[PDB]
């Protein structure tokens, strides 16, 4: 703790409104922002530290991932593969189930 | 915040331009193939702006514009000159709803949209 988190959206106003939230969260912090699959894959390469990776459906990259670090994925949408999934925040959910995968 | 509602502006603008783009595409004379999936997208990104930002009002409207462009992408409608038409119409719409909530910083009244959303609601039943 701090867990070193990776925002992976094509949306970068996505990007900014959970950066903003987990700014806010001291367990937390944001080391890299993505807008494809390419670059989050040199941000990933940038940082190996990195525990968690908030990816969005749609913008493949799962499958290089899990060969460059052992973090935990998580889904965004507004099934298979990734550990956890959560709903993309409205303007609290969010920040329990990140709490959860970073405990087991 | 002020950072948020200034990204908010710049992604609806270039999904709105986007979807103007592939609307006009077809207009000219292109196939739906090419232009169906981008259009789906650019609703899909303006949509999920509006709902993260609580701009229910904004996000209903986009909801229409998905579920129609949907029916021709996952059901197998056919993209006649009237989805098209309306669809052009709402990029309007939601041109003026996005420079109004940008603005304001809160979402529209949605009254003078009243007219699209039965528009969109009225061939969604035609189709289905």
């Amino acid at each position: 703790s701090p867990y070193n988190v990776m925002i992976v959206d094509d949306a970068a106003m996505m990007r900014l409104y959970i950066a903003s939230f987990i700014k806010t969260l001291p367990d937390f912090k944001v080391v890299a922002q993505a807008a494809n699959g390419q670059e989050a894959l040199d941000k990933l390469a940038a940082q190996p530290n990195v525990d968690l990776i908030l990816l969005n459906i749609e913008m493949e990259f799962l499958r290089h991932a899990k060969l460059k670090t052992r973090a935990k994925i998580c889904m965004l949408a507004s099934e298979l593969g990734a550990d956890g999934v959560v709903a993309k925040p409205s303007g609290g959910e969010l920040a329990r189930t990140m709490r959860t995968l970073m405990a087991a | 915040m002020d950072e948020i509602w200034a990204l908010y502006a710049d992604d609806g603008a270039q999904a709105l331009d986007a979807m103007e783009a592939s609307l006009l595409a077809l207009q000219a004379g292109e196939d739906a193939a090419a232009h169906v999936g981008p259009l789906f997208r650019a609703v899909h990104t303006f949509k999920g702006n509006s709902r993260v930002l609580g701009l229910s009002v904004v996000e209903s409207r986009a909801h229409l514009c998905e579920d129609l462009i949907g029916l021709v992408r996952d059901a197998g409608v056919p993209m006649d000159g009237e989805i098209v038409e309306i669809l052009l119409f709402a990029s309007d719409t939601l041109r003026a709803m996005l420079e109004e909530t940008a603005a304001s910083r809160a979402d529209v009244e949605g009254t003078g949209s009243e007219a699209l959303m039965d528009q969109l609601r009225s061939k969604i039943a035609r189709c289905s």
